[PDB]
């Protein structure tokens, strides 16, 4: 769920 | 962890995803093609390396992917390039697509993590250091430690770190729609409050997880933006940033703050590239590959959570607490 | 595995999610709460018990959650009600909101999953059993194999099961915005064509973890909807759904099938609750907790995914393979  | 061995039987799968690591597929699949396709990104990196690349530098880029980064210092003209990328398939297809653009005799790419990254690996010192590794929150992929340990072993004095600074923010908002999908109250006569016990107050969610684009719903921001914190890639590290900071904000509008919408600005001379969601109404993979991230807000600590509610005017503390490496933070109203 | 096992020291977590496990947490945080405001589905389940309860009637209901079905049946007058729900605190939490409502007397939770459920934890057995276990995929969350075990064992023959059918679609879909996130070609002159090696166009992946909405994007049918198949709750089993099944789709338009978008329809009399994207224009908590399933179309095998192109008025022949419990499936053009 996107970026990290 | 092959993705052929994660898929049912009598299911099909193509040869060109069979043996390939199916966490290194989910990853590509969510973000990576929306990162490639967010035009401005892209074009921020190419306006500083302009600035910057010369035929006599070296470059070294970390976490190469695509190699996209890797083949515009080329394309710019730089002496040599090394790219790094942890992932064993990216790295065979960051090579694919540097011949396919006739760029073999400029770009290396290597096979390790930057930690595991020597001096014998290159040249000499580059001239130009070179990264996108931000997450939703912009240290969330831990950019400031992989760049302080190359800074601390691989560079000399003059290189030019790019980007060179970065800023994280937080604002409480109210959000009708956000707040329709993590609370209830019940239906009609029937009471369901006892479901809120369990709501997350605690956890950073990203705007993405939740299946809302925070440019398509409305919201209100209920104070002006607060900076967490500051970084200068070139000197900052980790332990700069407190492990608890305290933030005294002044409602500019009275509402129920549901949340802390968290957003982040880089820059790098003129050149900005930022994930408030004012500055990304037109770049809709921007908003799929970063978007925002989110932190519901509860008053206290009863059996219930309590809702946070400002009246315009009055000062209202929040205690910043993150985690020991600063990926992770968390807000709570004292 | 509880929550606070998980959160950095330095991040504070109230006393009522300290204990609870992260499973439950992500789950409750990520679709109860939208499915508790479908105000759509909750009115669908009164409207269709209201034709059955008597204050003769004995109800059991599969998968209690909150309790909100349970209560609804209550409200109407049922004689009894046993519902079952396998997550221990979500159980204690049905519980509470029962006690809220007064219906202490008329509801009673048991912890733990269906197939564990005897005639010896029944009054008598019901006249309704009752449930709402549907995933974006229909049949997701496995509905038919849980009825159907209740069906062999604890039902009499004149025994309601609400809701009685459901239908599972399929439509091959254009969609811009879609591509843009699942594809790549390249940034200016650079080519990047080689990371298309890596794209997923086996998973069944729902529309919101692509971070968008099929009702706020534009998106074209390129034929008239495919049905995967039906079942009827109260007759139908697992193996009445082939391992294999194929569909001569014809083209109404042509375009490029991105995806097959996937959608179903589950009625009981004159009532229906559907996915559909038409029919939740104006439902966004839907949208959220069941939404749509998208899987992206390859029309071949070979190193890069090759696009499936529409020609209007021809006809097309796709594949359609079903994992062993028809949890999963898979369209493949032939
Ligand atoms: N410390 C590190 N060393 C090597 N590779 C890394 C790394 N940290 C992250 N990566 C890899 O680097 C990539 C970052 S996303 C790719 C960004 C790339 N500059 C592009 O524009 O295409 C991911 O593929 C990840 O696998
Ligand atoms: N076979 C089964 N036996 C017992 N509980 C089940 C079950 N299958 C799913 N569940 C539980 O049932 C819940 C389904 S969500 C539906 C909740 C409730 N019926 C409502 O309408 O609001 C989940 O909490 C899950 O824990």
């Amino acid at each position: 769920s996107g970026r990290g | 962890d092959a993705f052929v061995n994660r898929i049912d039987r009598n299911i099909p799968v193509p040869a060109r995803l069979r043996h390939t690591p199916v966490s290194l597929i989910e990853a590509v699949n969510d973000f990576h093609y929306a990162m490639m396709n967010d035009e401005e990104r892209n074009n921020f990196y190419y306006e500083v390396l302009k600035k910057h690349v010369t035929p006599e530098t070296g470059v070294l880029e970390i976490g190469a992917g695509s190699g996209l980064l890797s083949l515009m210092a080329a394309k710019l003209g730089a002496k040599w390039v090394v790219a790094v990328e942890g992932s064993e398939e990216l790295a065979k297809l960051a090579r694919e697509n540097i011949r396919a653009n006739n760029m073999e005799h400029q770009v290396k790419v290597l096979h390790m993590m930057s930690t595991e990254l020597k001096s014998k690996h290159l040249p000499e010192p580059p001239d130009v250091l070179l990264s996108e590794i931000f997450g939703t929150m912009m240290l969330g992929e831990s950019a400031l430690d992989y760049v302080v340990d190359v800074r601390n072993r691989l560079l000399k004095p003059t290189t030019k770190i790019i980007p060179q600074f970065g800023t994280q923010y937080a604002v409480p908002i109210e959000c009708d729609a956000l707040h329709r999908i993590s609370s209830v109250s019940g239906w009609r006569d029937l009471d369901l409050k006892h479901m809120m016990t369990l709501q997350d107050t605690v956890s950073i969610v990203f705007a993405k997880h939740y299946g809302i684009r925070m440019n398509s719903v409305n919201f209100r921001r209920l104070s002006d933006p607060i900076e967490l914190f500051r970084v200068d890639f070139s000197s900052s590290n980790r332990n700069d940033i407190p492990r608890r900071k305290h933030f005294d904000v002044v409602a500019k509008e009275s509402g129920t703050a549901h949340a802390m919408l968290f957003y982040w600005k880089v820059t790098d001379d003129e050149f900005v590239m930022s994930t408030d969601p004012e500055d990304t109404v037109n770049n809709f993979p921007r908003d799929m590959q970063w978007g925002q991230a989110l932190q519901l807000l509860d008053a206290s600590n009863g059996p219930l959570p309590t809702p946070v509610v400002f009246t315009e005017g009055k000062n209202y503390n929040f205690e910043c607490n993150f985690s020991g490496d600063r990926v992770i933070l968390h807000m709570q109203l004292c």
